[PDB]
RNA sequence: CGCGGCCCGAGGCGGCGGGGGCGACGGGCGGAACUUAAGCAUAUCAGUACGCCCCGGAGGAGAAACCAACCGGGAUUCCCCG
RNA sequence: GGGUGAAGACCGGGAAGGGGCGUGCCCGCCCGUCGAACGGGGAGCCGGCGGAGACUCCGGCAGGCGCGGCCCCCGCGGAGA
């Protein structure tokens, strides 16, 4: 809503600033077979219950 | 890189206190060329050395702070929670020795006329 | 207007006070516990609180500056002439009832608002089969400011000097002439109406 | 006796005497203007609000009130403030709007800072 | 003996007097709270007996508690499974309310140690106990070797885990030889060294 | 009508304590039914599951208001035996 | 405050239950800065500007509520409304 709290504001922005990818010098460093974050989400599918 | 607390150790308090403020000052001027501009190798270098040496001028003021109010409290009654020694919560709430050895007065003179022997047999 | 003491609401602890006077006052009361609500008169008290004051024991003021002076005399030596024989006065129920057993003591006092009262419920008729005179008297506070305490139970007198034998003896007489004890143990007490009185 | 209520007694009431301190040392805080301040924002529309209406556009700590960005800004740059307005960012930081007096130049101030 | 006569009087408890003064004070008990300190013992040499001593630590606490039997905690009071497990209201606890009142206090003061109690009266829908209690850490308290034994950690809440008197007497710890070889060190210990299968390697 | 002692209470201050956490072992309470009886109601499962409270490195118990019946033993705990 | 229950907990007016001015006196039986982005509530309009914001930015013109200085007064008219 347009209407919110502070609390559930600062929960909801964590969740976006989290939502990227393997950086790609990262993956050689690291050495890393699987190169996808699978804790990412898309808005279409996902409940955050935040 | 950066200071050294060796060399720090050896000023005083407004001294301390002044490098500190210049310190944050171009600690702010460094965060302001990250974030204009680009990322150039040396101020970027820079950079991580300042930060670390706020920590150190940090931890040497507050280690002069604390032993100059250690030595303030140093034969009183009740001193600071702070400077109590360092035990558990359990071994703080307990008897010391000597207490624990205590006897009443008719025990101790029993256990006085018939001490310990060492004897053999055979 | 009027007024509005009467009417005040007071705390329970006033309140308790007050109704527990009241029942006292108006219920059968055994003579046993009957005897300790009628103490002797004042002017007697008042005489031999005199006497008594004149055998007190040490002061604490007094006690404060032996503490120190002949507790360190003592170590330097002649140790018999630091405790002096000054006739003095005993207190305590223990001690009181030892040597009433024995009849060393000429003179009992008694409080007469001991809590709990079994305490000293049975001490007259111990003395009265003893042959060993005895008082009920006005309260523990005074009785304890005789031999310097908060409150006792009772004092005694063991011996006189032979200067003070005379008034010693006037006062016997007029306790003995006050304290009867037959007639202590046959009378009732309460039963007062409100309407009445 | 005028009322028939029973009140409590008026007795000495005492203040507060520790026989030993509860904070002997005195530490900071967050608050310190100089990392109160983090970094200014750069953007073609803020070089247009620094040309314009004399605003200079900064980030700053979350737990910071107008009051004190002004006094911050006053201290570390040496000038004069007229108005600031604040706002709380979809990521979680905090963004000022700090409008200079009209007798100062925004543009200056910007250069001196390596903003321009 | 002072103290013999005292005991000897209380064993009269139905004598015109001491019904007088008990009349007195199941009065004036019924008109407070059903926890209050006490300025000191109100009978001295039972006091004594138990334990207690004049100096500082030593406290004294007065406990009401209600009489009769119980009756089970079950809404419309149905129980519901085999008929032998039916009854509701004609039980009685398995503890004395000696112990009871121990526990009440025990959970009212948790920072103080329980020691024992002793009967002060009752007056047909109360009783009345007294509870001494220890303070733990006041220095006479714990510089006194007779009675240092309380300061350890593991006399923490002796009521909870009854090891009072009358805990021990609701234990069945009052009784030796037959008739009391099932319930030492206590009745789940016994059952369950009675109960062990033992598979020894050269069985 | 005022003020001293004792007693019973009230408000504040100082210094020390308490509270909560821990799929085992330990102590104290409350307390089932499935199941077996070839049905089932006493009995059994079981003084178990589960709920509540409380310690410790262990806990609990403990120096006879005991066994026994013998040419007797002798605080408590744990193992073997029936 | 308390009451009850083995507890967990649940129930609750009969209880010495606060302030002011300013240091002494005076007044006074007894909870809640919990619960409504629709109920109550002191006060905002116009024009323009961006790529994504506007009763919030800029320009103009106003309102309400406080604080600080300087001057600065303790009521008259009508037959009556
Ligand atoms: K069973
Ligand atoms: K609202
Ligand atoms: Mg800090
Ligand atoms: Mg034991
Ligand atoms: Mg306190
Ligand atoms: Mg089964
Ligand atoms: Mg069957
Ligand atoms: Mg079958
Ligand atoms: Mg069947
Ligand atoms: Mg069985
Ligand atoms: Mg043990
Ligand atoms: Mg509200
Ligand atoms: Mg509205
Ligand atoms: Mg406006
Ligand atoms: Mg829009
Ligand atoms: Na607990
Ligand atoms: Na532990």
């Amino acid at each position: 809503s347009a209407n919110k709290t502070l609390e559930r504001k600062l929960r909801l922005g964590k969740k976006i600033r989290m939502n990227k990818n393997i950086p790609r010098w990262v993956i050689l460093k690291d050495k890393l077979k699987k190169r996808w974050n699978y804790k990412r989400h898309h808005w279409r599918r996902s409940h955050l219950k935040l | 890189p950066g200071l050294k607390a060796k060399d720090l150790i050896g000023l005083s308090q407004e001294d301390l206190q002044r490098k500190l403020a210049d310190l944050k000052r171009e600690l702010l001027s460094l965060r302001t060329m990250k974030a204009t501009a680009g990322p150039v190798p040396e101020r970027i270098a820079r950079f991580r050395v300042c930060k670390k040496d706020v920590a150190r001028v940090l931890t040497i003021i507050n280690q002069k702070a604390r032993d100059e109010a250690r030595a303030a409290f140093e034969g009183a009654k009740y001193i600071p929670k702070t400077f109590r020694p360092k035990l558990t919560h359990a071994m703080r709430c307990q008897l010391t020795d000597k207490q624990k050895r205590l006897l009443p007065n008719k025990v101790m003179k029993r256990k006085l006329q018939f001490p310990k022997l060492k004897y053999a047999v055979k | 207007d009027f007024d509005l003491t009467p009417f005040v609401r007071w705390p329970r602890q006033v309140r308790i006070q007050r109704q527990k006077a009241v029942l006292q006052r108006r219920l059968k009361v055994p003579p046993t516990v009957n005897q300790f609500m009628n103490p002797i008169s004042r002017n007697l008290t008042n005489e031999i609180f005199n006497l008594a004051r004149k055998y007190s024991p040490e002061s604490k003021e007094e006690h404060k500056a032996r503490l120190l002076q002949i507790a360190d005399a003592k170590a330097n030596g002649k140790p018999l002439p630091e405790k002096s024989d000054k006739l003095v006065i005993a207190s305590g129920i223990r001690r009181i009832t030892s040597l009433v057993e024995s009849k060393r003591a000429k003179l009992v006092l008694i409080a007469n608002d001991v809590d709990p009262l079994e305490l000293v419920l049975w001490l007259p008729t111990l003395c009265h089969k003893m042959g060993v005179p005895y008082a009920i008297v006005r309260t523990k506070g005074d009785l304890g400011k005789l031999v310097h305490l908060k409150k006792t139970t009772s004092v005694c007198f063991t011996d006189v000097n032979p200067e003070d034998k005379p008034t010693f003896d006037k006062i016997l007489a007029a306790v003995a002439h006050e304290v009867d004890y037959a007639k202590a143990m046959k009378t009732y007490g309460g039963g007062v109406r409100r309407e009445d009185e | 006796r005028t009322n028939v209520h029973f009140f409590r007694p008026k007795t000495l009431v005492h203040k507060k005497a520790p026989l030993y301190p509860r904070n002997p040392i005195k530490k900071g805080s967050w608050d310190d203007p100089c990392d109160l301040l983090r970094y200014p924002i750069k953007t073609d529309e803020n070089t247009t609000q620094i040309e314009k209406n004399n605003t200079i556009v900064f980030i700053v700590d979350r737990r910071a009130s107008k009051p004190e960005i002004r006094k911050a800004f006053e201290t570390v740059f040496e000038t004069k403030v007229a108005r600031v307005n604040t706002l709380i960012t979809p990521l979680g930081l905090k963004k000022a709007f700090i409008r200079l007096a009209p007798d100062v130049q925004a543009m200056d101030v910007a250069s001196k800072m390596g903003l321009a | 003996g002072a103290y013999k006569y005292v005991q000897e009087l209380w064993r009269k408890k139905q004598s015109e007097a001491l019904h007088y003064l008990f009349r007195l004070r199941t009065w004036e008990y019924r008109q407070l709270n059903a926890i209050k300190r006490c300025s000191h013992p109100t009978r001295p040499e039972k006091a004594r007996r138990l334990g207690y001593k004049a100096k500082r630590g030593y406290v004294v606490y007065r406990v009401r508690v209600r009489r009769g039997g119980r009756k089970r905690q079950c809404v419309h009071g149905i129980s519901y499974g085999k008929p032998r497990n039916i009854g509701i209201v004609g039980l009685k606890p398995s503890r004395s309310l000696r112990a009871l009142a121990e526990q009440k206090v025990g959970r009212r003061l948790p920072s103080l140690r329980v020691l024992n109690s002793y009967w002060v009266a009752q007056d047909g829908s109360y009783k009345w106990y007294e509870v001494i209690l220890i303070d733990p850490f006041h220095p006479w308290i714990r510089n006194d070797p007779k009675i240092n034994w309380i300061c350890n950690p593991v006399m923490k809440r002796r009521e909870c885990r009854g090891l009072t008197s009358a805990g021990r007497k609701a234990r069945g710890l009052h009784n030796k030889g037959i008739g009391a070889m099932k319930l030492r060190p206590s009745k789940r210990a016994a059952w369950k060294r009675n109960h062990t299968r033992s598979l020894r390697r050269y069985r």
